[PDB]
């Protein structure tokens, strides 16, 4: 592989470099208003993250050196854990509310009706991000973490390479704690903390998962429909 | 497979 | 805060976690019923070990029931995995009941493949016992938990620089270590899953703790 | 419930 090769600062300029953009929602003000609507904007929204998701998982150091089944089951096993920590990460900024688009900003109310308690955790979780001060150069490594660890437990020498690539995503992760100024026991107990989030991530996707196929009225994109297949056979 | 055809482009 | 987990030394708390280890409970003599009455029994052990693992008791009640309503199934399957480290390739659920995966299936390959990383990463009884509490502390959703939490997090560090490990290795081995926990997760919650629609269908009774803890997710 | 009477007693 290359990406065994590159530096710290060389992956988070890659990964930066890599980040999807923030989508906005269908902006109509009167679907937000009901619960069948809503998840439609949701799944709409979703759907256009995605196929960035996709293409961002292409840039993402290592990713391109597996095989096209191994590319596909790892976005397979990974797609709404990456959508809820960058759901997460954007919702940092505006504590107990969801920015699921910037004109797309969902509060608890909204989830009170169809849900609540995945909210919450939601909440929970961005609350953490923010009194930790999570900065964007951390949190790209994050995503790439779940990338490349949630469906990679389900010759297979790639899993070593796997498990390669994320040992450079840990240096990284502390190369960034150490330049920011954290000492030494500080560092890995928020490598640790970071880390112990994702399990919390691994939650709450596993939770709106089963939500997702029991919801399946509320049309469905056929590459959304793909993805949750995959979950449930 | 449609993630499979967003893979191959 | 009134606390013996934050009293503790690095060695202490590993010698404490040691100490409040549950048994290896054997099988009795369908195939679900059997690891149904065996994760039952096993589900009584682990109670009163999270009473033993120091930070736990003085946590509320309330908190108590909790982490243990969120993170019994994930307790479970970690000491099955660890049981399971020295069979490659089938799961040890007890000393007269190694299983092969043939023998849901989706989930004894998860377990398996758990156990395969577990073997290979060489986890000591020590880092097994602190990887343990972490679930146990974790499950629920600075905060008092938060901060044993970070002193486990300094134990397994500890663990880690005394078997020889650079400081690069110690980092590493941490994050590998912790990400397995996510899977450990996953594989609860599928299993959570199963065992509810387990119940729906009827066909192997369900004890009483286990209801419980069911009901629990919610 | 069970759990919080194993958990006291
Ligand atoms: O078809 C879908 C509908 C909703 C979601 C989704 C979910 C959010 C949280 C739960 C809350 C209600 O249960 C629902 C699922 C989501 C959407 C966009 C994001 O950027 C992040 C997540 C994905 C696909
Ligand atoms: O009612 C239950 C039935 C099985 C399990 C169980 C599960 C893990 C293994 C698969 C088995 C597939 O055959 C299913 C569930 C388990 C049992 C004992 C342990 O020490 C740990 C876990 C828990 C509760």
């Amino acid at each position: 592989s290359l990406a065994l090769s590159l530096t710290a600062d060389q992956m988070v300029s890659a990964l930066l470099d890599a980040e999807p953009p923030i989508l906005y929602s269908e902006y109509d003000p009167t679907r937000p208003f009901s619960e069948a609507s809503m998840m439609g904007l949701l799944t709409n929204l979703a759907d256009r993250e995605l196929v960035h998701m996709i293409n961002w998982a292409k840039r993402v150091p290592g990713f391109v050196d597996l095989t096209l089944h191994d590319q596909v089951h790892l976005l397979e096993c990974a797609w709404l854990e990456i959508l809820m920590i960058g759901l997460v990460w954007r919702s940092m900024e505006h504590p107990g509310k969801l920015l699921f688009a910037p004109n797309l900003l969902l509060d608890r109310n909204q989830g009170k009706c169809v849900m609540v308690e995945i909210f919450d955790m939601l909440l929970a979780t961005s609350s953490r991000f923010r009194m930790m001060n999570l900065q964007g150069e951390e949190f790209v490594c994050l995503k790439s973490i779940i990338l490349l660890n949630s469906g990679v437990y389900t010759s297979l020498e790639e899993k070593d390479h796997i498990h390669r690539v994320l040992d450079k995503i840990t240096d990284t992760l502390i190369h960034l704690m150490a330049k920011a100024g954290l000492t030494l026991q500080q560092q890995h107990q928020r490598l640790a903390q970071l880390l112990l989030i994702l399990s919390h991530i691994r939650h709450m996707s596993n939770k709106g998962m089963e939500h997702l196929y029991s919801m399946k009225v509320v049309p469905l994109s056929d590459l959304l429909l793909e993805m949750l297949d995959a979950h449930r056979l | 497979k449609i993630l499979h055809r967003l893979l191959q482009d």
